[PDB]
């Protein structure tokens, strides 16, 4: 990087404060060599503090600048740590408003070693308790290195950079200790960065030092670009200058546009609900009345949101005439002690669909970009179609304009709509503050590339996110990526884009806790490629151990939404887990019966009812399901929702390995017949097994012969002998069937 | 807000 890398590297000069001796032209030979080491922009973000540099020459506790004579604070503690005062020193950067420093004079700086890695020493404190403070400073980051390398195997970093406080303390610096000790912390980083800086000291500390250099030095040289603008954020005078300047560009897209189009580019931006007659009165004169006795609330189907807009898509009908408007809603709710009914699942199943949102955006983000998909119906299906196809071709404007450069954009969401199995103790639960590391690094792990299959809209500017919102995404868009300019303060940008994940630390927003997903586009062409580049390397791997032939389908991967780097990748504990824990001679002789009717073990991150593998052998739209597990014999494959949490699922691995069991019940059915496509759990020999003892090991232990066999056989597999062995004190009247099966499959 | 999150469940399946 050359040319103007120079206009803007030293230009910076604006705070180059000269009341050098008279004799022209040397010095700054030297003050300018001095600074070039210090990263440039490291230097910038100080000038957008009160940007000045007092370079003046002999007695320095006289200038102007230095009159504030805290005479106390005269004792100059070196870097090294020798007291000293100013009138010898060569070198004090005074604090506080408009902060400074004043360098001492002399073509003596390139040469000497020492009064250069003070002046950077300081210079570096200056960077710790203010610059890279007003954003928070060191915050987990620098704590670790800051503390790694304090109980590290040779007993010596320490002695580089600390004190008897630091170095002697019990355990290891945990977060809160950045309380009345930043003090401490700060000059610590400084001498990281003090070293670091000065050419012969990077050599002495990479050595030395194990982490401190990596960490001081990433946040040198790829990391700074941020920190300056994690702060230009922070100042605001420039805060709209941003907003204006990407305005002006997107603007003439703004100006000629239209209604009807600024007007989806609404209906976008905000879902429409469904309608209150309009639905209702499209029923049937049966489906009507039906509607009416409904004993509604029973069916795990209808989540409470829309439950509730039934109980009262009821309402606007009882609502009206004669008497048993008052009567049958009592003899109704007289044998309200059953259930449901079998043809009326349907009747509100069938529902359960048409009352839905219509968010050009909840149902994309629901099928990675299948807006050709009958997940939903016929018509509804060809709008957002028809709508997403103009929405498309109406976000046109590149970007990159000869305003703005290396420009980023945000977003806040939360862990919830990526991994909502971690979603859960994502935050502590016992300081809702401060984030659970544990469950952090789980989920960090294997987040390298995301990509978002729907429309972006993003905060241009960090808005302070909810309460549940907790990742802050700050991913940066680049010269191509096309968007539209949202009033409020807001972008949305086009359709299938690509998210190298490059980082994702925490940090500290306003004393609460925050994961900082911070990312960077790139195309998804490049993106798809590293996935079945791996959906290989995953499968082959397997096909062995397996027992397969080499260079089939197995495992395949359908991931389109921002948890790929984890969707796909994550895969190979889960199987891993499934085999594990079973016998070998068990799946190895099933995984082919299912491989023998071309099925697969789909890890997805879009939704069931897109997930090929289950509607073109379906049946009826009407009926669809969804969630973690999954199972279908029509084209027996097992379906895995990666996002999803489970009901009473700990983790994928466990629901898996059920789901498999599902699959299990489906060999007996053919390991016992020419044409009964039966399930070993749809038999009289078992129906009494479970119309005895099915209804004792948990909750999901009903509702299915088979289920109860599923969550059987799951529970026997326990990381621990414990929760399986209840299966065996509980009801045996089933725990021998299952192991009877089991070693029965194992042989044909 | 981004969430909807219970799209299904059973039955049994029903038909033939």
């Amino acid at each position: 990087n050359k040319t103007q890398e120079e206009h803007l590297k030293e230009i910076m000069k604006h705070i180059v404060k000269i009341e050098v001796k008279g004799e022209e032209a040397v010095k700054k030979e030297a003050a300018e060599k001095l600074l070039e080491k210090v990263p440039s922009d490291v230097l910038e973000m100080y000038k957008a503090i009160g940007g000045k540099i007092y370079i003046v020459d002999g007695d320095i506790t006289k200038h102007i600048s230095l009159e504030a004579l805290s005479e106390d604070k005269k004792k100059i503690k070196d870097i090294y740590g020798k007291d000293a005062l100013l009138h010898e020193h060569y070198v004090y950067a005074k604090e506080g408003y408009e902060p400074v420093l004043v360098i001492q004079s002399s073509e003596d700086y390139v040469e000497n070693t020492e009064k250069a890695l003070n002046v950077y020493y300081e210079i570096g404190k200056i960077l710790s308790r203010d610059i890279l403070s007003k954003i928070n400073q060191p915050y987990q980051k620098f704590l670790d290195v800051l503390n790694t390398i304090k109980n590290a195997s040779d007993s010596d970093g320490q002695d580089l950079l600390f004190t008897n406080q630091l170095k002697e303390h019990p355990t290891d610096f945990s977060v809160e200790f950045l309380e009345q000790n930043s003090n401490e912390v700060q000059e610590v980083f400084a001498k990281a960065f003090a070293y670091y800086i000065e050419p012969q000291h990077r050599d002495v500390l990479q050595l030395y030092a194990p982490e401190a250099f990596n960490y001081m030095d990433k946040f040198n040289e790829q990391e700074i670009n941020l920190s300056l603008e994690e702060l230009k954020d922070q100042r605001m005078l420039s805060r709209y200058e941003k907003w204006e300047k990407i305005k002006q560009h997107y603007q003439h897209w703004s100006d000629s546009l239209s209604e009807e189009g600024r007007g989806l580019l609404k209906k976008l931006q905000i879902p429409i609900e469904p309608k209150k007659d309009d639905i209702i009165h499209s029923l049937s004169q049966e489906e009507k009345e039906l509607l009416k006795r409904i004993q509604i609330d029973s069916s795990d189907f209808l989540s409470t949101e829309e439950k509730e807009f039934l109980k009262k898509l009821q309402i606007d009908i009882r609502d009206s005439l004669s008497e048993e408007e008052k009567e049958l809603l009592n003899r109704i709710q007289v044998d309200s002690s059953n259930p449901l009914s079998e043809k009326e699942k349907e009747f509100l199943k069938k529902l359960k669909l048409d009352i839905q949102p219509y968010d050009i955006n909840q149902r994309l983000q629901d099928t990675g970009g299948l807006i050709d998909s009958p997940s939903i119906n016929l018509d509804v299906r060809k709008q957002y179609k028809r709508d997403i196809q103009n929405i498309d071709a109406l976000l046109h404007q590149s970007i990159g304009s000869t305003l703005y450069n290396k420009i980023y954009l945000y977003e806040n969401m939360n862990i919830n709509n990526l991994t909502a199995t971690l979603g859960a103790d994502l935050v502590d639960s016992t300081d809702n503050t401060k984030i659970n590391r544990g469950i952090f690094n789980e989920f960090k792990k294997n987040f390298k590339y995301s990509i978002s299959s729907n429309y972006m809209i993003v905060d241009i500017n960090e808005r302070p996110a909810l309460d549940n919102e907790r990742l802050k995404w700050r991913i940066q868009l680049s010269p191509d990526t096309r968007a539209g300019y949202l009033e409020n303060g807001k972008l949305i940008l086009q359709r299938n884009i690509g998210l190298e994940i490059k980082d994702v630390q925490i940090i500290k927003q306003s004393e609460k806790e925050y994961i900082r997903i911070d990312a960077k586009v790139v195309p998804k062409s490049k993106i798809d490629t590293k996935i079945q580049e791996a959906q290989l390397n995953i499968n082959q791997e397997w096909n062995k151990a397996l027992g397969l032939p080499k260079y089939t389908k197995l495992i395949t991967f359908n991931v389109h939404n921002r948890y790929a780097s984890n969707i796909v990748e994550s895969a190979y504990l889960i199987l891993n887990e499934w085999k594990n824990n079973i016998q070998s001679d068990l799946i190895k002789k099933v995984t082919n019966y299912l491989v023998d009717g071309n099925g697969r073990f789909v890890f997805t991150d879009i939704t069931l009812p897109n997930i090929a593998e289950q509607y073109t052998h379906q049946d009826e739209i009407y009926e669809q399901v969804h969630s973690k597990g999954l199972y279908v014999p029509e084209s027996r494959s097992i379906l895995l929702h990666g996002p999803s949490k489970g009901v009473e699922l700990r983790n994928d691995s466990e629901g898996f390995i059920h789901e498999f069991g599902h699959a299990v019940d489906d060999y007996a059915g053919y390991l016992l017949d020419k044409n009964q496509s039966d399930l070993v759990t749809n038999s009289k020999k078992f129906i009494d097994i479970f119309k005895e003892e099915g209804s004792n090991l948990t909750s999901y232990g009903r509702t299915n012969e088979a289920e109860f066999f599923a969550e059987a056989f799951r529970l026997m597999h326990s990381t621990d002998h414990a929760e399986r062995l209840k299966v065996q004190k509980n009801a045996p009247k089933t725990f021998q069937f299952i192991n009877d099966q089991i070693k029965f499959i194992i042989n044909s | 807000m981004l969430a909807r999150r219970k799209p299904v469940l059973p039955a049994l399946t029903i038909n033939p």
